[PDB]
Order: structure tokens, then sequence, then C-alpha cells
């Protein structure tokens, strides 16, 4: 008899994009190390934090068994900026502030689509400066190929 | 790509319908239910079953619980298609509900057509005209058995199903009246027909045998029934003249948490007439050509959704001297409140004004009531009568505000109330907790 | 359904890179100093019509590739007459390696060979070098090149190092046909007065400079070559009334890369096909003249497919279907269009085990020396069609042929298969005998 | 099944798919960089016109530039069979400037013998759709003809010309276009009145980098491994009647040479290079009481019958040295071609490669006459004794003999294409080698 | 389109009266896709 | 016998240079804008 497999998630590696390292776009920077990048849209709680597993930066949990798949790639959190409760200019407010969600949906806040890994900076202090949330990545509106502003999760 | 395309499709608006999914669709739970049987038994009706007698039956107790009442009656068309018009439920004069007692409720023939002309639908409605009248051209000396539910709260559902064994000690009993003339069958218009039959008469009772522990609790245990109950009276019509818009102030004497008010204009003469007579094909006896009268329907097309020939022209309801809603034009009593308090089509004639929001179904959704309104009435104005009925031109052509100068033979107005009411039965007796 | 799946809502960005190779700027490869030159051979033996000849390559340069055996032939009659005479005039030609058979090709190899994997303008240029296509009379007089097909024939990549076989010699040996159609012999009529032709064996070598010459010389190699396979055999002859057929042994061994295989009438050179009153199918077709009974020499070959004897075939390995029952045009028009590219003429078929049968790069074979029973089974279509009536021809059915047909009564099977020239200290030979 | 060809693996396989390296059933695949084509119209300066010199100049809208094609449009100045390939004609020659340096330089002639030498099959055909009219048009007819250029950029994407490196240096191209074009405007030694002047324009397909590559052009400094032609005409030491004429021609060239390419012609008529003769095709209104072997039936002016060649033998001397033994006409026109390119080469025109593999881009061996001090091409003509108007005198003609009417092919055409190296640095480009 | 003097003798911006037939116009474009196959099952990634 | 008229409809663009239309595909923008606000109706029939 040949033992059964379950979720298996599929994760690949950081990538140098000069002078620093960040994930690929079509995925999210996940944990650390071993577990540097989620592929699949579901990962492994990952254990590491501060300790804690939420979920980590970057994921939210869902309802499930099987710890390799209980958390979803794409997400953040409300994430306060400046003065108000805002997601990211790039990021997408679902609506599920937290008082009017439970457990599951209410994590589930941003939907980062198409901005995993980087986004634009905002005009927040009024110096057009990395969110206050994210890593100040080296890169202009004027450098060509990386539309990604200081960002990285 | 394919059908996989449409579920990789997710972002933030998608968290409110499928995030953290709470239900599917793909798999039915049923519930389980109790042991029960249903069965179909004659009752021995008292009296002598004939037009214009009245006679009875007291339910057996042959079941623990009854529900559908169906009575049957067997008629001879007394002349050719096209003069009777639902005749068995002309011939069920009204039916009366009794129990230790006490009234619990009572239906008029009247009623029977009018809560089908709001509450019946589409091939529901048609079944249930099979089941009362002619309906394939039959000729006369045709004989049919026609089947007349009977529409009490325990006649709609298992839910209320009148708990017949919780009843020990009190009998119930079904009254009914018989017509004393039914059109096209014993009469055709104000002329008996010779040679026309007597009904032949049987009350159907479908009584529900229920397993030991669920039979039981009904016999033992109180219980409290929330049901409903009709109230009805009849007033005069403050008939329109042919030469202005009359108006009229009725008083409504009635009392509990109401459904809704049901009414309608009729011409006594002719049962269902709810309509003006008039020369255009679906209006009159021999409308259409030279043979056409205007004082006399057709009867079998007595019906019609061409509100031309309704008289009412405008109407609201008024408590302790406030008026409820703007009013309202007849049309809108005809064919908006039962758009979207019923879903089916209300024949000209017929109005129906709501107080609840879901008054075609059961559970109580809203009502007022009337036993806290020192005094309601019922405000109507009339259209004018000046339209020639014998002239198609006038009769198709005319204004909102006019109807047929055979629209002042619709002297009678019929009144109901629907309302709710609780049957509340222990130790062996039941009767309905509200005195008014 | 319960395996593990892979949404893939962005498989793609997440996979992509930067660019590894640009098409706008090539890098040539350096290569090794050589130099190509053509040095005629010593054919010993007289030259003339049936005789055996040979030769032995001589040591002149390092490693050889295209030989080109030379011929001066005279038409012995008018255009129309010939076929492919350079081909048929070499019977055959065999080559030993230290005194051990590599190969032996035969002028109906030669013609099958072409009609299968030549095409286009190579095929009309080979034609030039081996026929007169110009419309040419009687004494017209050409010198043809028939190049010859070894492995070491057809590429740089398989050039025989004549200089790793210091104590082996290489030898061509050739046998000139006893008669050529239009040359010496109409038919079965002597040519009176045709001469014998001239011949003239040419080696193209290849001189290398001294660090490749030096490494040929002294380190041991292994070629992967081609070899053919060859037998002829009775056909199972059809006729007017029936369909013959036939269960014919295949005596091959090796990892065969192909069977390829045509009907014949061994009375006329290339003769793959029944003759017809019809255009180009006999001599005369299409006039009074017609016979039925000679070919139209000069248009002996055809595309006409109603003329050709195979109704269907199959291979059987250790006596089971290889695969399932094709019909003879299966062979003749699909298994060319998907393993050559070219356009095979009637009467000649190919089954091929290779992905690639006309490559040199390996591409799937059949090992006969592992198989116990392999056979050929042909079923033949039924001879009843009045050849001299081309409306008899021309609308028949598929099951059919000419009546002619039955004088193609000679099988000839061929096999190219994969071995390996190993050379070392100076001799060498084939890595397998069978 | 298939299976049973499976099991029958043992020794004998060992060398075909032990140890496999590759699976044939799964391609592999390479990204690369980025880039678009456009195509861009180029002007011209000059007037348009027979016998006019005009230019070109091309532009840095794109990168790296590839393919150039020119337009012509033509009228027919007389009947179907009066042209051939005029838009080829026409184009008398284009040369190829980088920085005010030539670089190279084609003829019509060499267009004509390139592509009776390298181009083939429906390549050929399709080229000559673009350069004639070949669907019987008559007088008056007009059509665009497209006539591809095919200087060493013009051939692949390898060799993209680098504008974008070139800062400072143009590339231009001068075109010549010839005085008389046949059955254009004129008619043999006639005019043809009322003939109309050409309308020309020159397209350039550009190539589109992306920012990535156009950095890497822009700072590093390139080499390109690219084809030159030489040329240079001669007379033909004319064979006569009773006489076999021979000439030894200097071969003043350079630089390593890829193959000599050469042809005899009659100047009077364009791509002509074999007598005419009273057989099809072989002369104007040949085969009939109307024919004559003065002119040519020109849209048949080539032909494969290579009696009418002129050409009896040859032989390539390096320093007075035999480069290999003397072989026949019919070797160069059709072995040469069959060995190393594949095609089929008309009557009248010879090749002879250095080069394994003249026909592609990769070096593949070369002569370097850099360091031959006085290389020669040694040529033996046939008699001329043939009478051309008798068809049974040409038809059956001997080896080394031709028509009389061979020796209107009085010139001789030779060419050598060779490799040198194109650099490209601070912004400018020209060859390394003079 | 009878007259082959007219056909055969004429301009690159005329054709045929009887090229009015041609009434059809068929459009192809040939791209590229993936094909995935996993774990028993397949189809397009997009 | 009057004819139907024939219509195109051209639509001016604007090309920016590579800076600009990185910026405007990027960036959020807020432009005012003009509106037309129409309402027919009848004129009180003027009088003599």
């Amino acid at each position: 008899v040949v033992k059964p497999q379950g979720y298996k998630p599929e994760f690949v590696n950081r990538v140098n994009f000069g002078k620093f390292w960040a994930c690929p776009e079509g995925t999210t920077d996940w944990g650390s190390e071993d577990k540097q990048c989620l592929v699949s849209q579901y990962g492994p709680m990952m254990w590491r934090n501060k300790w804690g597993w939420s979920c980590p930066a970057g994921s939210a949990p869902n309802n499930s068994d099987d710890w390799n798949q209980k958390c979803v790639q794409g997400y953040s959190m409300k994430k306060l900026i400046d003065g108000q409760w805002r997601c990211t200019d790039t990021e997408i407010d679902t609506g599920k502030d937290w008082s009017n969600s439970d457990w599951f949906t209410a994590q589930q806040q941003c939907d980062r689509g198409n901005n995993k890994v980087f986004t634009r900076r905002m005009y927040i202090d009024g110096k057009w400066q990395c969110p206050d949330g994210t890593w100040d990545t080296g890169f202009t509106w004027s450098d060509g190929e990386n539309g990604g502003k200081q960002c990285k999760y | 790509a394919g059908g996989l395309s449409q579920l990789v499709a997710y972002g933030a608006q998608d968290v409110y319908l499928t995030g953290n999914p709470q239900i599917t669709f793909f798999k039915t739970v049923y519930r389980r239910y109790t042991n029960f049987a249903i069965e179909s038994i004659q009752q021995t009706i008292n009296g002598s079953v004939g037009f214009g007698n009245k006679v009875s039956t007291q339910i057996s107790r042959n079941g623990d619980l009854i529900t559908d009442i169906v009575v049957e009656f067997v008629l001879t068309k007394g002349g050719n298609g096209g003069t009777t018009y639902y005749p068995a439920e002309e011939l069920l004069q009204d039916v009366e509900l009794e129990i230790g007692g006490q009234r619990i409720d009572k239906h008029y023939n009247d009623w029977f057509r009018t809560y089908d002309a709001l509450f019946r639908m589409n091939d529901d409605r048609y079944n249930y005209r099979r089941m009362t009248d002619w309906v394939n051209n039959e000729l006369v000396g045709a004989q049919k058995r026609f089947y007349v539910p009977l529409i009490f709260f325990f006649n709609q559902t298992p839910g209320l199903a009148l708990p017949l064994i919780a009843l020990q000690y009190h009998e119930v009993k079904l009254y009914f009246t018989l017509a004393s003339q039914v059109q096209g069958v014993n009469y055709n218009g104000s002329s008996a027909i010779a040679g026309a039959a007597q009904p032949t008469m049987s009350v159907w009772v479908d009584y529900i045998f229920l397993d030991t522990q669920e039979r039981t609790r009904f016999a033992q245990l109180p219980h409290e029934y929330l049901i409903e109950q009709l109230q009805f009276t009849g007033s005069e019509t403050a008939t329109p003249s042919a030469t202005t818009q009359a108006s009229q102030n009725i008083r409504l004497n009635f009392n509990h948490p109401t459904k809704y008010l049901a009414w309608n204009f009729n011409n006594p003469t002719n049962y269902g007439q709810y309509t003006a007579l008039a020369n255009i094909p679906g209006a009159c006896s021999g409308a259409g050509t030279a043979a056409a009268t205007v004082t006399t329907p057709d009867y079998g097309n007595t019906g019609t959704y061409n509100e031309q020939l309704a008289v009412l022209d405008s109407a609201k309801i008024q408590l302790n001297g406030q008026d409820r809603f703007a009013t309202r034009k007849g049309s809108y009593f005809n064919k908006v409140q039962p758009y979207q308090s019923i879903g089916g089509v209300t024949p000209a004639g017929v109005y129906l004004y709501s107080f609840a929001l879901k008054p075609a179904g059961r559970q109580p959704s809203g009502t007022c009531n009337f036993s806290r309104i020192d005094n309601a009435t019922l405000s109507l104005t009339y259209k004018t009568c000046s339209i020639d009925a014998t002239s198609p031109a006038a009769v198709l052509g005319n204004t909102e505000t006019v109807t047929a100068n055979t629209a002042t033979l619709l002297t009678a107005l019929n009144i109901y109330a629907k309302n709710y009411n609780v049957l509340r039965i222990m130790s062996g007796m039941g009767g309905l907790a509200y005195a008014n």
C-alpha cells in the first residue's frame, strides 16, 4: 500500500531584484528561508512570528484542517496608515472591517490583487513615501520595467 | 479554461458571497418526520339535500387530525354550454364551521368566488374551475360530479390540522346551505328550468391517523393554533348614477388582527357578476351580434379583466377618523395590490387591500387590529355610468372615470375581512380565544 | 479526485524571468582546419556490360565521404526508351572494409531509395545525373554520375577514417548490369552496335590538419552507421479471379530503422506498376499503337495507385500483428507523408519503425535480432481490369488492378538498420554480426 | 502491437537507447529576447527610370535590420514568352555602403546565378513569381515585382545589421537600373515604343529590441562574420566549329572563399547561359517553321539541357598546382550542387565549393585566396560543330560538342563568395579586411 | 472575365468582373497556449 | 430623391512621451468636468 498525501503546498524561491531580494510577482513574501514564497492559493500557517501564526504577514486564516492550507494567499489587514485604517492604494478594501464579520472573513480584508509583492507609494505624509506597513524598496516611476515603488511584505 | 476559469476568477467582491462558506447547494438534508397516514372518509349528511335546503354533518372521529374537506355535488345542465358559471360554487351557498357549539368560521358562495378571484391562479385556478363547472362545452342534460374544496384554515395546511383527537368531548360540525337556485342548472336568470334535477351530495373529510407517541401528544397536550377566520357583511352599494359620481362611507364592522380586506361589487341576479354588461364579445349574452343583450351575461364568460366595466373609481380605508393611506384608484386595488401581495390576476370588479406583507401565505406578516380601531370605514368613489353598453365604440373607447349604463345593476357590495384568531384546545374541549 | 491540484491564478507571472538567448546575433562555431579534394580511383577488371570490377580506395587523404561513379553511355534508341540507365547499369555495389562486407546496394535499391527518400529538385537533379531528360535521341552521349549512398557517402559526420585503418584496406566491388534498357537492349532485343560504357570512380577526400589528423590516426573510433539488408522473393502473383495472399518470412537482424519494398516486373528496370493504355502507362499509351505488355520506358514510374498490386499488408512480430492491417496506399502514401515528407511512386512501399527514417539520428528501431518470427503478410489486388481500355482502369475500384499487373512477379524487400563500425589499432569491422 | 517491438530489447540496443540522453517526447524551449518587426518604406534619391542610378539610405527607425525588398512596377512590352525574370534583369546591381565603405555588391547576373544554384523547388518558383510574369500575361499587363536583396544581413536574423550600434554611420544602397529590360522596354536590340518607366520603392524590415538587448547593442563592441561577393567579368575563349578552345583565367580574388561560381553568357540576352537551338524551348519559335537560333525563347531562356552548355571541362589551380583533378562541366553543373546544395542547377551554370555546405551561413571550409599568390580557373570548351537549326543534330550529339550558336556565349562571369568580418565600435562600422 | 485579352493584359488595381463572387472572407490566427496535465486530469491554462 | 448622409467620426489622440505615459497609466486622476443639463418644456403659449 502507498501512503496518501495532503495539500503539499507549492513554494517558489525569492529573486534578486538588484541590491535586494523579494518574492516574484505571482507569489507572496511568505514566511522565511525554507518557505519564502507561496505559489498556490493556500499555505502552511507558518509558525514563526514577532512568535504567532497570523498568517503570517500577507495571508489570512480559512476554516479548514490540514495546517498546510489554512491561510489564504493575497491578503493583509487594515494596517493603520497615518490617521486612517485604509488599505494601501493598490489594495482593495473588501469592506470586512472586522465588526461586521466573523473571525475568518474579518481577517481577510484587503484582497491584494496584482500587488502581492510590490505596491506603489502613498501621498500620506505629504512626501510620497513607502506605506507605513511595508519595507522601502529603492525603485521609482522613472525606473523602467520596475513599476513597484517602495514596498515589500 | 472552461468552468474552472470561473472558479479562479475570485476577488474581494466574492468574499461576501463565498468567503468562509457556510452552506452548500449540493447536498440536501431532509428532516425526519413522524409516522402517519391519510384517508378519505365519507361523512353522513343529515337533512334533505336539494336546492334551497340546509343540511349538515358532524365530522366523525375517523382519525386523529383533519385537513382537507371536499364537498361533492352531482348536477345536470339545465341548458347548453355557456349557461353556467362555477355552478357548484354557487350551489354551496354557505358553509359554517362550529366546534363545541361555538362558530369558528363561515364562508359564502360569494367568498369562494372572491377568494378564488384573488388567491388561486394559473392551472390551480383552471383545475379549480374544472371541479366546479362545465368547461368542455358540455350540453343540456350533461351530468358531472363537482368537487368543492373547503378553504377553512385546516383545509389549507397540515400545520393547522384540526386536532380532532384533542377534542374528545366537543363535536365539530359542518353546516351547508344549498342555494335555492343555481344558474344554468335549475334556473336561467329568473326563469325556472322545468325538469331540472336535484343535486346529489356527499361530504368527504381527509383524516390523519397518527402513530402512538405523536397521537398521545395530541390527545393529552393543550394546543393553541393561530388560525384564520372570515368576517363578512353585505352592504348596499351607493350605486353610481348615469349622471354623476356617487360616493359612500361604509362602516366596517370588523374586529381582530386583519390580514386584508377584500371586496366586490356585484349584481345578485347573476352569480359571479362583478362587472357591467356590454355588447363586446366578453361582456354579455350574445355579445358582439344582433341578438346581444346587456341585461343578461354570457354566463360561462361572466367574469372579465376589463376594468372599464367595473364601478370603483377610487377608494381609501379610514381608521378612527384618519386616512390609513392616500386614496387610490379602483384599478390600484384590482391590479396592483394583488400583483404585489399575491402574484395572480384579479378579475375586474374584485378589489383587495392588504394590511399584510404576504396575505396569501399563512405566516402572520402584519395585520391591522380592528379591535383597537374604534371606527373603521371604507370610503368609495364610484365611476359615472354614462356609457351606452350596447355600443362597442362607447364601451371600449371610453375614459378612466366612466363605465357602462348597465353598471348600475351592480347594486350589492360584499366586504370581507380575513383575520387571525386562536383556536385553543384543552382537556378535550376547544373554542376560538377572542370573542371580538 | 482526492489528489492535489493547483489553481494557477498567476502561475505564469510566477514562472517568468530574464531572457536566455537573443535571435538577432549569431555566433558561428570555429571549426577544424580541413580541405576537400576529388581524386580518381583505379578500377581493376574490364568495365563493360555484365562485368564485375573493383577499386581500392587510395590513401590520399585522411577521411572519405562522397563517392561518385561516373559512366558514359550512348542512347541505343530515341527519347522514351531509357529509364535511369546509369542507375540500372550499376547492378550493385559492395563496400568491404578489412575484408568484411559492411554494406551492399543494388540498382533496384537505388531506384527504391530514390523513389522513397529523394524529392523535389534533388530527385530531378538526380535523374539528370542518371538519365536523359531533355528528349535526347539515338546516339546521344552523356556522362552520368551515380552517387553512392553508403553511410559515409551521405554525411561528413560519418566520414570513413582511412587514416585510422593503417592495416586494413577499403574496397568497392561493382557489378555492371548485363543489359541496360534503351542503351544496349530494348526490352529483350539487343541493340546492334551499342557501345560499352566508360567508367570512372571518384572519391572525395578530406584532408585534416595536424591535431585532428593525429587523433584519428591514433585513437579508437566508433561510427554509428546504416547497413542495407536485402533479399528478393517470389510474389504470390494475383490474378483475374483472385486475391492472392502471402506469408513472407522476413530474414532480418539488427535494430532496423525501416522496411521498404516493391513489387516489380524483372523484365523492365524500375517497373513497379502495371501497364495500361492510359497516358504514360505503356509504350504508345493513349494511341492505337499502345501495347500494355511494354512500358513507356521514359515514363516507367507513376503515382497512379490503380496500377499497383498491393491491396493491404501487415507486419507480424513473433507471429503477432505489429499494427492493424492497412491498405497498400497507406504504405505508399501515408507512411512517406509522416516519415519522409516527399512523394512515393505507386508500387513502392514503406513501413517505418522510426519517427524519422529519412535522417541519420536514431529515432526508434525494431531489433530483429531479438525477434523469433518476423513475417510480412501481403494481400494482393484482383487483376481483373482490362488494361487496354482506359475506362476500365480509370473508373475502377479500390480492390482491383490491371490484368497486366500479374507481370509484377518479383518482390524486393529491403531494410535499413543501425550497426557500429569500429576502428582501432589500424583495423576495423562491425560491432555486431547479427 | 507496439509492445512487441519494445520487448525486443538486447545488446544491440545499448548504443541507441542505453542511458538515454534526450527524450523525443518532450520539447525544450528557450526564452528569447522580446522583439517586434515592422515594415518601413525608405525613399529613393535620384530619378527612377531605365539606365538611371538611384539610391536610398536606411533610417534608424528600428534597431536592427534584415530583409530588404525592392519593389518595382513594370509593364509588358510584348506578349507572354517575351520576358525572363525582368525585375531581376532590371535591378542591374546593388551596392552596399556603410560609413562610406563599400561592404558588398550584387549584380543582376549574380541574382540569376545565385538563384540557379541556391534556390529550389517552390522557393525558386515563388521567387520567379515575384520577378516575372508566369501566368501567360499579355502585352500591356502590369505587375508589382519584389526583388529581395541577398546581402548577408538580408538572409538571416542572425546577421541583423546593428543600425543601433552605428551612431555615426549610415547604411546606404545604390541601385543601378538596367538601360534595357527584355520584354519590358526592349525586344532583343529593338526598343519598345511607348514603354513605361518603372516605379520603384525600397522596403526595409526593422527589428525592434527590448530595453536590455538595446542596451547591450549600444554598449558592447560587435563583430559579425559576414559574406561578401567578389566579381569580375572576362572574355570567353570562344570555341568554334573546328576546335576546343581553352583558357586560363586568373582568379583575382582574396579572403576565405566559401565557393566559386561561374557561368558563360550572351550579353545581349539576360540569363542566357546556353546555346540556342531548334528544340522546344531552346530558341525563339523552337520546334517550328518560324524558329530562329539567333534569339531565345525568352520565357524559357533557362534550361537543364547541357547539350547546349559551352564548357567541356574545368579545374582550379592554386599557385600553378592542380587543386583537384580535372572534371567535366557536367560535374560542376550537376554533381557539385547535388553534393553541396541539394537543388538543381540549369545548364551553363557551374559551381565549385570549398565548403562542405556552401548553402548555409556557418563556415564549413574555405579557400583563403589571401594566401594564394596566383589562383587560376582553367577552362576547356566544347567544339561548336552542331547545327542548331537541325533538332536531330543537337539532340543526338556527343559529350564533347555543342551548338554552333554556343559561340554567342562570349562572356564569362566569375564569382567568389567569401567571409570577412564586420566590426562595429564607437558608433562606427567597417570591415576588418581590405 | 470572358476575354483573355482583358484578363491577361491588365494592370495591378483591377480584377475580374467575376471576382465579385468571392463574397466570403476567412480570417485565421494561430496562437500559443499551455495545456496542463496534473494528477490524472487536464485542460488549458487560460 | 434626397440622398442619405455619409458619416465618419474622427478622434484626435495625444501620444505622450515615456514618463508621462507611465504616470497617466498608473496614477489616479480627477477632473472637474462640465455637463449639460437639459429640460425641454412647453412655452406658455404667447398671446396676441
